[PDB]
């Protein structure tokens, strides 16, 4: 059959939606198959890729930051799901742009990666400080002057005195593939990436 | 005890199974009469010039930078550098590179030959050899680096960023990118379409409306290909493939089996190499994965 | 005052909850970041790596976080005054019954969410492996066949046997535990060693 | 535009106070006839890996090593004492040996933490001379040094290695497990411990203590109680430590202190600084090391902890 | 343009009589159920640096991502042996092996850095049964050589350490002695100590003569039972085989490694001056894994070989 | 025990030698306002070998380096002078900028420790005055008794091969090895004026700049005539210090040596003590263009004068 | 003074010969270091010796000749002087057949000089096996222990009085006035004086 | 026949002289003509040249015997052959010669033209030196070059017309008959003649 896997965050919505309003059997009861035939896997996003990284899976759905921080690259990117709202984004205190900083600026990010490659192309030297979760702590504790975080109606920012300073990149759940199944089931493939793009 | 992350370890069995082939193989290498050759295992760091982060390495002392076997092309390329009258030549070698992250290859090189007879006989062989692995489900792709280019070009010339795009096969990217870029209907037609399909009938429709000589005349070639070779196998024409090194001369070719992600066998032209040593002449030939081949194997018979 | 870092989760009702039967302040009881209590305790909320961060550079003197959270991160430069009991979960390496003789030409893989815990009990056996970062439901690497035993935190064994799984062996006891900056420790003292008694009672 | 992770970036500033520093301490160190010596860059990994012992320092993991060209396996400057010990063996002339470097060492760590892997320190060393007299020399200057550093709160702490074996002999020889547990002041595990044996009261009443308290009064009383002769001895020679030296600053005396190396002899010592939370100061007896080579001799030293001090300085200026 | 000097080149043909001789030892050793086995390239340094001809400085290193020192492969039997450690299924193991190891070599002498080696490893198996078995292998290893004049030699450890014991237990200096058979320097270390004729006659002997019949004597008379012991053992093995081919018993030969047993053995041919195959036993290193067994096993040195099949053939 | 045959031991003594030198210089660079940096450890094997030449890759076989575990390779710190270029390029506000720095490299030949100065943004002249003055005061310091002051110019050295049949691979090795017969062989197989001859044949071995000045005239070259000038008047502004001398027969160490270079040497050593010059190509490699000159004092040789001075 | 260092061998006579035959005083006795009028301490051994002290500073000037400066490592020195005296050259020795003879294996040359036959075959685009003999290496092909040998060739019999014939020339070999680079820095009078009153 | 190797110098005389002691017919008086391969009546094919030449010639079997001093043994790292026979008839050692006051006074820079063999000794005394190679040893320590050296020292003449003398004796060095291995298991039979035959004299 076909195998997927869904990050059980609130993009396991998104493509229940989708998927029903594309024409699928679907059933949101507990830990599964399908009439279609459509074996599904849930998990976290890093999850959702490992699964697909090991061919347990054909598809996945999972979004670009995560996509972009992972180090992962071996797969397709065919739909785009551009239902939502969410982007990288750097965050600080409205004084951030005019203070000046002799020393090097130390950002607080859930995204080492991506916050790497971000002020790579800015040219410029940072010190990046992992933290997993509420990386609003960062800069209001004092361990960061800024943070690199996903920002959708810049509330939590806004809640803390913080400010897009900048926007990166726009978020948005990706389908991807695992390129031997594209290789070699492009039929079922291709058929439900077009029923899903119109849907 | 523990082993070195680069070290790997074949069990008695996958050494009977690459030993078997290897023995299948070398009959028709050798009745095609393909000599086989042994490369030194050292190398100047400096040859393999045409990333040193993934090469074994090391100083002299006499004082030079030498580096493990890392490829098997170029070092046979100088081989047939030496030889005074310039005449054809086929060689082959069996054995492996060392890489960072077994690497055990077995490959095939054919130089001096006439251009068109090479590329056939190449593809010819690559499809025997293919037959002589034992993988039930296989598909073998050929490409055209030419028809790579000349597709960058058309592209505005952002060659980097459409690399980036036909390798992730990243349609939606691929949109914004034909957005940005107000391209022909043609073309645009064209890109989107050899990111997923290669039905030999429909993509002939879209390259030829480019009206594009240098496109239609390298599709045309790859057609021909399909048709001579076809008996032998399906062929697979992939228009939307990357050339693996940036010598591609044109003709490329990818065989994958449904038992591995990576590709069982890969190669192609690429006179390129033989003018660093020696003058211009028709260089082609290609290599087989065996650590994937194996791997494959295995898997397949579950 | 007295900076401390609660894990967020479960272990942010175990503390809680001791804190209150130990005659403190409690304002966390019900949307801010970072809160101030009576007993002029300062207390900050996240995951458990977050704590041991916000420990490690000093911005809190205390922490709450479970042993598996320290067993598994690598920082060790503080002091475990307190050992709360609220807690009878385990590292345990599970799996299918079977399990126990296969003979593998390779190397077993084990799925969990402590890499370098799996990675440190198969030292010991002078085993090696192949591990296999699974950040959830670490359950469905052998059910998946994604791997073939596992290394996850066991409890009611509930997680595992409705999967068709028994723990092959268990590897070490998990409680929540007090940890803290061995600075402060030396500059605060007082009322570090008191918080300590007053929770130690507590319990 | 970018550097590596296990590059450090001092500021402008940073240089600056990290050169005033030294400028003193050189004064300092010259005044009272230290030698200073420069130690080579690269050491053959043999000399730093032969030493495993308790505390956890010289592992294999890391040190940034390479192979040279007779293929041996060399290491980038890992530990200031070994080298300078080696020099001392040098020597032709058993006589007293003053030595001090400015300089930093090279060891891994993990990425996306403030951690340094470039570590710029400055120590001394004393060779030769007799056991009483060192102790105080090295002891007495380290206080001198601490008041070079513009740092308003740092508190200094001496302890025993002799006192600490002792005690883990007492401890029903469970010296690996007493190890962990004050090296974590693990309270509840010694609990667990204290229950599980048979020790005297004194004992318990002791050990219960020296994990959370330097009153002198105390700990003198606790000490004698358990009436034994190598503990009260060792806690005396503490003792007079912090009387002669009470005056230039308040020592502090840690009976729960656990020897950093294995090789430490006797006398050991820290400093920490509130505004840090690593210590600024350390360093201890370990004639062990010069039997390494030579024979045995008093050896001890101590060296300093500069990127503690340069990030303690900045923090209290706030 | 030119290749390094650690690097090795082989001849299209050489390479084909490479390739043959193989060809017939696979099926020899397969039908003696020998299972190939192909030991990783790369070693932890460790391994090695663990047996005191093991010297790093002909050892070729670099340091891993983890930043640990490993080594190109340097001996076949080390990873052999480990593997045969794996099995808790304390049975019977045949392994082959068909490949090269690297050491360094002086430039300019006309050494050779990369050396490509065929040989067995047998382990598990009783003493008795192996110890034929190998020797018997050996023998038929060599006619499918085409080498036409070759000696086949055997020893002792057993019999060479016996010896280094009676003889004052100088055996560091003995070693010397027998390895360069210093005639002179071996006459100067009997007048030294008040060794007994019957050791004298034997000392003096063993060094020029490998006469069983002469041999046998001297031995007897020096009426020590270790020495006649492990003399008759071989003299057995010459007996059991001398049909097969002519064995000749060389009790002034020093076992390669300090961890041989006691059987062992090089096989010469005149066109070479280096042996063409050599092996022995030695159950010691079983030891550094797993418990005591009964290792043993020999290696062809293919580039000797090789240049044997050469310069024969002028 | 031994040690590895690439660290270096210095002994009590040159420690103390080195570390008086320091504070002197220290003293001196302050007080000509020179802020010291230290550049990180480790760099990117990147930077290096890439700013360093053109044509044939520069060589990293001289470099310690290894890999990180992103996968990336890093290098040792090499050169002094790069990364303070670097740190330059990060001040937005375009000013002047004066860099010191105080301590070793590694490099890898069958310590090496350095102290030099930078000077970024400065305007031209002012820049070449200040630098040239400030070597001149440095050498003073070291306490050596004989020493030479030479100062060249890579654009007087470029015009001159361009002149020589545009031969520039060729002279370059002749002038290094003042090859006066090759040299020879050379001028006979071209067709150059007697001006050229007589020039190319004196430069090789001689500074007399009465000598020098009439041949660079004579050859009625601008480009030449004007490199020399400018090179005659830093002699004439400078000889009260110490004298200097010229070298037109001198070799731009590298290949994006500006214009003015200068070494100094010690007769108690073969190896320039201090050796500097011009480069705002360097500058170009991050920002844009500026005025970049320095020099390096290699205090390995420094202290190894020193001694053999003393006896 | 000015120190100088020779090579005792046919080049020591090319040496005094020039030396006097350039009103230099020429007083030669055997002893190792001698002085004379014009202020010339010098010395005497072989070729790589005396490139050994001219290296160490123990003199100034240093006679050798091209053969040994090429095959030696070192190259820290100023070549000013070249006495174009000999008609040695450096060649590829050979029996006549070696030209026509089609070996499948890669050469193997004997010689004295393996850094000048390394780098000879290099420009050649040739690899080969590099035998390394200090002495006569005519025996190389001899006795058969290379096809052929690359060494200095002259009036060409050595080569001929074995059956040998010179198959290339590789670089015309001569006695060169080497000096030490800081001694011409701060002795550039004399040493210039000297070098132009030899080069007549 | 058997195949020999002579070091063409003062052993070449050396051995000639045993040789006929031994009632070897002696053609290398008669010809010294630019010859290095000759034969004698004995079936003897002998070959001249210097002693690395002859430890090559050895080494790659081109010669089944050869004669080199103990010296360019102990300095050359081959080491796959047999010494059989041992002359005595020279006095030569290795020693470490220098100035009287030398064993008193950086690091101690010694000239010899056996550095092997130089670094060998040091090695043991646990001194790290630097050698200066060299092809007359004595001019190290005179034009300063060097400290002490690493010569072989007989008569002690050369050191004492130059104000050196030995500061201690390193070993004993002796012209050696050295066999081929290979040589010795094919032609064990003539090869331990000679050998008889030589010791006889």
């Amino acid at each position: 059959m076909i195998k997927i896997a869904i990050t059980k965050g609130r993009i396991q919505k998104q493509v229940t939606k989708l998927l029903e309003n594309a024409d699928y059997d679907v059933e949101p009861i507990l830990n599964i198959k399908t009439k279609d035939d459509l074996q599904i896997i849930f998990g976290k996003p890093n999850d959702v890729i490992t699964f697909l990284e090991h061919g347990i899976v054909d598809i996945g759905f999972v979004g670009k930051d995560t996509l972009d921080e992972n180090d992962f690259d071996d797969y397709y990117e065919l739909l785009y799901l551009k239902i939502g709202q969410c982007i990288f984004a750097l965050a600080s205190y409205p004084d951030f742009s005019n203070k000046n900083f002799q020393r090097h600026k130390r950002i607080a990010s859930k995204y080492p990666r991506v916050t790497k490659k971000y002020f790579a192309q800015k040219q410029e030297d940072i010190e990046i400080i992992k933290l997993e979760g509420s990386v609003e702590l960062g800069p209001v504790v004092g361990l960061a002057d800024a943070i690199v975080d996903i920002v959708e109606t810049g509330n939590t920012l806004s809640a803390n005195g913080l400010e897009v300073i900048e926007k990166i990149s726009d978020i948005s759940t990706r389908m991807i593939v695992n390129k031997s199944s594209f290789k070699f089931k492009k039929d079922k493939i291709i058929e439900m990436v077009e029923r899903l793009e119109d849907a | 005890y523990l082993l070195p992350e680069e070290s790997a370890e074949m069990t008695l069995n996958q050494v009977k199974s690459l030993r078997q082939i290897e023995g299948r193989l070398r009959k028709l290498f050798s009745l095609k009469n393909y000599q086989e050759v042994m490369p030194p295992s050292f190398e100047y760091t400096q040859l393999y010039t045409a990333n040193q982060e993934k090469m074994f390495q090391f100083i002299k002392h006499e004082g030079q930078s030498i580096t493990l076997r890392y490829d098997f092309t170029l070092p046979l390329v100088r081989l047939y550098s030496q030889i005074k009258d310039s005449t054809s030549a086929r060689y082959s070698y069996f054995g492996k590179i060392f890489r960072k992250e077994e690497n055990y290859q077995i490959g095939i090189e054919l130089f001096g030959e006439s251009a068109d007879k090479s590329e056939l006989e190449i593809l010819s062989l690559a499809l025997q050899v293919i037959e002589q692995l034992g993988l039930n489900k296989t598909v073998f792709e050929i490409g055209s680096a030419k028809f790579f280019q000349r597709l960058c070009q058309l592209a505005d010339g952002s060659t980097e960023l459409l690399t980036e795009l036909l390798l992730k096969k990243d349609l939606s990217g691929l949109n914004a990118f034909i957005e940005k870029n107000n391209f022909s209907k043609e073309l645009r037609g064209l890109l989107k379409e050899i990111f997923i399909t290669n039905e030999l009938s429909r993509l002939e429709n879209l390259v030829t409306n480019t009206k594009d000589d240098v496109l239609i005349s390298s599709f045309d070639q790859l057609k021909e290909f399909s048709e001579k070779l076809s008996m032998i196998k399906p062929i697979i024409i992939d228009l939307g493939m990357v050339p693996k090194m940036d010598y591609y001369t044109d003709l490329m070719f990818k065989a994958y089996s449904s038992a591995a992600n990576q590709p069982i066998l890969s190669g192609g032209r690429y006179d390129q190499l033989l003018s660093n040593f020696q003058e211009e002449a028709f260089a082609i030939g290609f290599c087989c994965h065996m650590d994937t081949i194996l791997k494959a194997l295995e898997r397949q018979e579950l």
